RNA sequence: GUAAAGCGCACGCAGGCGGUUUGUUAAGUCAGAUGUGAAAUCCCCGGGCUCAACCUGGGAACUGCAUCUGAUACUGGCAAG
RNA sequence: CGGCCCCCUGGACGAAGACUGACGCUCAGGUGCGAAAGCGUGGGGAGCAAACAGGAUUAGAUACCCUGGUAGUCCACGCCGUAAACGAUGUCGACUUGGAGGUUGUGCCCUUGAGGCGUGGCUUCCGGAGCUAACGCGUUAAGUCGACCGCCUGGGGAGUAC
């Protein structure tokens, strides 16, 4: 009855009736113990719901505070250790060990959905090693992207990216005084190297202008079969905008771009002319 | 948020006489002017700001605030403040054991609600006159006592008070239960039971109003957050 | 998980115009076998109701105690009104050497090994209170280190 | 910082104790209590009867400013002694102004000698006078049109006891209490005295330079015992009283009010 | 204080205690050593009676006393403040 | 210890300075002072009044009440050495939040007024922490400590017997 008299804060009830029914509950810190009251003497009230509408795996989690503690609580009854986060779609990446994953995951299509609605969003059960594997797959990439940011010499870049946390991808908004501690910081130049990275971002925006900032192809040319986005940009760079404009161009006119060959330009022109001529038929 | 000049204008710096003070308030006192204690605004302001911040934080997590003043000078104002931010209040005499003995008072609330319903929603009229007068009187009594806290449900998560010495019963209840207390504490008052003390003139009306208004604004902010 | 011991129950009287009205007081204590402990002192016209009340009261207003493994952290004295109490940490195996109400509170507290004498009054209520006081005031090594601005190894 | 210390001494510099600085803005009126705020610890519980002028209706709305009086602090909660006393200082200043030119000119209308001297009233208050002062000569305003309008020309003032006698007519014409306590003595000299505190057996009207009178309970009215002084006269009001009796030794001047 | 228990009040010998700084001494104090503190008994580790009690080897202990050699913070003595 | 005066005389406190330089605190035995009653010798003797007498009251009234009334109370010099001789609280020192007074100094301040701001001594009441069986005590401790002494160990028998 505690819940009825506002003593057991019950938010969502992400449960799958007919199988497992795990749900977390909060409470105003006043020696109440929410799960305890929900369970009772040796699961007294717990047994009631267990054989209530049918054999269900009902579970109660002691809600801690905010959504961060809801993640682990949604992995119960099991053993969570860590989890990743993001923005709108944070996607709670469950981080457990294979040995404990057997019970944590329980069933492929059961605890993966019951704990998915627990937080209301969705969870991505992973492994302790998996986390590290993906973790590194992130350090190299603010670097693993053909280094399209600042750029100067490479021998200094290796020694700079050794100490550099999270590469340089938009790192100017972070502390601009700890890289000056690095052995070698005279006039503001590294504080300037980061500025170069910012300029690289603007250069990337200029590349977007090269692919949009200067009028990229229409939906007819972009959705044409046999052509990619780079090929459509290379074809549209010669003044064409639509698929009909690409059909108006010839093999010799498209031969000015080295990315397209004579046979490929002929096939693209024939496909555009067929789409223009047979456009009456679906 | 609240400036010092404004507080001075209100009359916060004024505090009780020099025969009626409390030596635990000695830190918060600055000097004694015409045999009247002056509260040190330098030390008051930062803590008032703190208290405001805490209140805001409480609001952000959907905390329930209770506004207590039964001085009968600033009863109107405390009610107004409570309503502005749609929070709860006790502007008339605090019932002994309102919080500690909630479960009993909860029945009281329920009876009041039922009576209100009868009055308004039923539209049944046709009641024996004396009986009708008695029911009306009961309604008035219960409205006066428990009007603000009727929609409260359970126990507040924080307690703002206008006078510590005057509302010591409420303070003691909050301490027993562990509810955070945010008290305006004049020189005569005892601030030991208070968690977030506020040295200010509980008596003067304008000062009380100022205190209330800033508190209400920060509650509204936390709600918005 | 909590264990509860009714220490004592005592009949008390109130004289009225008719005669004597009798009632019963129940002194109980509860604990989780760890630091946490709480006593309750209930009263009712009938015994079971009074003990029920004692249990209820004990369950609230509990108090924590810093236990080094099964015993105490140092000899500690505690008093209340007449009952003055000494209790001393002791080696594993010795058990609870203590008399009466005091014993009971120690057991629920989850102390297993103590040497303990109740000087002065042995009025169960007062002596249990005194025990609780001695347990509360008792501080731990980490606590004293924190108090004093040092490490634990400095204090040993 | 010292900002605050400098302000504290500034605010000292910009207030004084008595009712001098007209500072309290009337911030709530209801009948029968006016309230102000003169930069004091609390607001004054003002009577309405300090603030109605000469015919019985109020004169100041919200925001209006009159100083009150001080040097008494917190009977348990609150702040002041009333503001009309402040008006007494203004009346004293007007009376003193005479000295400069040896003639204070107002309206003074004295119909009858309370205690030997015609009573002269200035705009709101009415003061009592010694005999000679009502008339410059034996003219005797009893034959003048009742409550006539001339002026007040000062004949006599007691200079510690507020007894001031003034000359209504004839525009052309132009320790300490207890040794010689025989001035208001003879049998029946009536006085205008403000009552101070009613002790449930008394009223304690006492005005005339640091003395104490008692009109206790027996006269006060024309009922003897069921009277309870607080019901029948006032608190803090100037009344009809006369001596009836003096001790110069055991300092008990036993005034009366049934007269 | 009211349960038993503050002399009715003082002065004051003996006695007890004694502000602060420096120097000195080394009585108290502390440290180390030597001598002794019988054996048995007690306690520790062992051994022997089938076990045990009992017997029994070695240790520890016997908290002390006396001396010698140091230490000098404290207490004391002496000298100056 | 209480009407004024005078003579001889002890202590206390404050104000500044100057000096001495631990000379101090406590104290078993010891010594002194010690209400009232009481004793001795000699004086005195108004009033009051143990004892006593009478009148009442009463069942009785060796009392209470009334009418009288002697020791004594008063003085001198001795003795007695006890009292709920009580703050039922040993003395000395140090330290710990406050308020309202009284009394007696004293410094400064325009005493511009009986006042304003301090700073000492003694003292009454209330009350905080703490203490206390509780009552209460609470900077004059019954709080927190030190030095010395006195005293207590169930009630009666008994503060009696020898």
């Amino acid at each position: 009855p505690e819940i009825g008299e506002e003593v057991i804060e019950i938010k969502a009830a992400a449960r799958d009736p007919g199988s497992r029914a795990k749900i977390a509950v909060k409470t105003n810190d006043k020696r109440i113990d929410p799960v305890g009251a929900c369970v009772g003497m040796r699961g007294a009230r717990v047994q009631a719901v267990s054989t209530e509408l049918g054999g269900e795996r009902i579970d109660i989690v002691l809600w801690d505070d905010n959504p961060a503690q809801f993640v682990i609580n949604a992995m119960a009854p099991a053993d969570v250790a860590s989890i990743v986060v993001d923005e709108d779609k944070h996607t709670m990446d469950i981080a457990v060990e294979a040995g404990n994953l057997a019970q944590a995951i329980g069933r492929n299509g059961q605890n993966v959905r019951l704990a998915s609605q627990l937080s209301g969003w969705e969870l991505n059960v992973m492994t302790v090693d998996d986390l590290q594997a993906k973790h590194q797959a992130e350090a190299h990439a603010a670097i693993d992207t053909f280094t399209k940011y600042l750029d100067i010499d490479e021998d200094f870049a290796t020694v700079l990216v050794e100490e550099g946390f999270s590469t340089l991808e938009e790192l100017a908004y972070v502390p601009m005084k700890e890289l000056l501690e690095i052995e070698g910081l005279d006039e503001p130049t590294v504080e300037a190297l980061r500025e170069r990275a910012k300029n690289a971002l603007a250069t990337i925006a200029q590349a977007q202008e090269e692919s949009l900032g200067d009028n990229k192809p229409a939906d007819d040319l972009l959705n044409l079969e046999g052509v990619d986005r780079d090929l459509a940009f290379k074809l549209a760079a010669r003044g064409v905008c639509t698929l009909e404009d690409l059909a108006e161009q010839g093999i010799d006119d498209l031969a000015d771009i080295e990315g397209l060959t004579d046979e490929k330009a002929g096939a693209l022109i024939m496909a555009a002319r067929n789409i223009c001529w047979f456009g009456d038929e679906a | 948020t609240v400036s010092m000049r404004d507080m001075l204008k209100a009359g916060v710096h004024f505090g009780h006489q020099t025969r009626y003070w409390n030596p635990k308030m000695k830190p918060f006192i600055f000097g004694a002017r015409n045999k009247v204690h002056i509260i040190n605004l330098e030390k008051t302001v930062p803590m008032f700001n703190e208290a405001l911040a805490e209140l805001n934080k409480i609001a952000s997590r959907k905390g329930k605030i209770l506004f207590v003043g039964t001085k009968r000078a600033a009863s109107e104002a405390v009610k107004d403040a409570a309503l502005s931010c749609d929070q709860f209040f006790v502007n008339h005499r605090w019932l002994g054991g309102m919080l500690t003995n909630w479960k009993t008072v909860r029945q009281s609330i329920k009876r009041l609600k039922d009576l209100e319903t009868q009055s308004q929603d039923g539209t049944f009229d046709k009641l024996t006159k004396k009986e009708a007068l008695m029911r009306t009187r009961e309604l008035e009594k219960l409205e006066n006592s428990l009007g603000g806290i009727k929609d409260m449900g359970g126990l507040p998560d924080a307690l703002f008070v206008i006078d510590a010495d005057h509302e010591h019963i409420a303070i003691k209840e909050a301490n027993n239960l562990g509810i955070p207390v945010f008290a305006i504490v004049d020189t005569n008052s005892d601030p030991d039971g208070v968690d977030f003390v506020i040295p200010g003139n509980d008596d003067a009306i304008r000062a009380v109003t100022l205190y209330l208004g800033a508190v209400a604004a920060t509650v509204r902010e936390g709600r918005s957050q | 998980e909590l264990q509860e011991k009714l220490i004592a129950v005592n009949r008390v009287s109130k004289t009225v115009k008719g005669g004597r009205i009798f009632s019963f007081t129940a002194l109980t204590v509860v604990g989780d076998g760890n630091g946490r402990v709480g006593f309750g002192y209930g009263k009712a016209r009938e015994v079971p109701a009074a003990i029920q009340k004692a249990m209820e009261k004990a369950r609230r207003n509990m108090i924590n105690v810093a236990l080094n493994n099964g015993t105490l952290q140092h000899p500690v004295k505690g008093v209340h009104t007449g009952s003055r109490v000494f209790m001393q940490p002791a080696s594993e195996g010795t058990g609870i050497i203590a008399g009466g109400a005091m014993r009971a509170v120690l057991e629920v507290a989850g102390v297993h090994n103590v040497l303990a004498k109740a000087y002065g009054s042995t009025n169960p209520i007062n002596v249990v209170r005194a025990t609780i006081d001695g347990l509360e005031n008792m501080n731990s090594p980490e606590m004293v280190a924190a108090k004093r601005g040092k490490s634990v190894e400095e204090i040993l | 910082e010292s900002f605050a210390q400098l302000f504290e001494e500034s605010l000292k510099e910009i207030e004084t104790r008595p009712g001098s600085i007209v500072r309290g803005v009337v911030v709530a009126i209801d009948k029968d209590v006016v309230l102000v705020d003169a930069g004091l610890k609390s607001e004054s519980a003002i009577p309405a009867e300090q603030f109605k002028n000469a015919q019985g209706e109020l004169e100041i709305q919200v925001g209006d400013e009159v100083d009150v009086a001080l040097d008494a602090v917190e009977d348990g909660f609150g702040e002041t002694l009333l503001s009309r006393e402040k008006a007494k200082r203004h009346e004293a200043w007007i009376t003193l102004e005479k000295a400069y030119e040896d003639a204070e000119t107002v309206t003074g209308v004295i119909n009858g000698k309370v205690k030997g001297g015609f009573t002269v009233e200035l705009n709101g208050i009415r003061a009592f006078l010694p005999g000679s002062l009502v008339d410059v000569r034996p003219v005797r305003d009893t034959l003048h049109l009742e409550g006539k309008e001339l002026e007040f020309k000062v004949i006599k003032l007691d200079q510690k006891r507020n007894n001031v006698v003034v000359s209504r007519r004839a525009v052309i014409e132009s320790e300490d209490p207890w040794v010689a306590i025989a001035k208001r003595y003879p049998e029946g000299t009536k006085l205008t005295g403000r009552v101070t505190n009613l002790t449930d057996y008394g009223c304690f009207v006492e005005i005339e330079e640091g003395v104490e009178g008692l009109v206790h309970v027996s006269e006060m009215d024309w009922t003897n015992k069921n009277i309870h002084p607080s019901k029948v006269v006032n608190v803090g009001d100037v009344v009809e009283v006369m001596v009836l009796d003096i001790d110069e030794e055991r300092r008990r001047i036993s005034l009366g009010l049934k007269q």
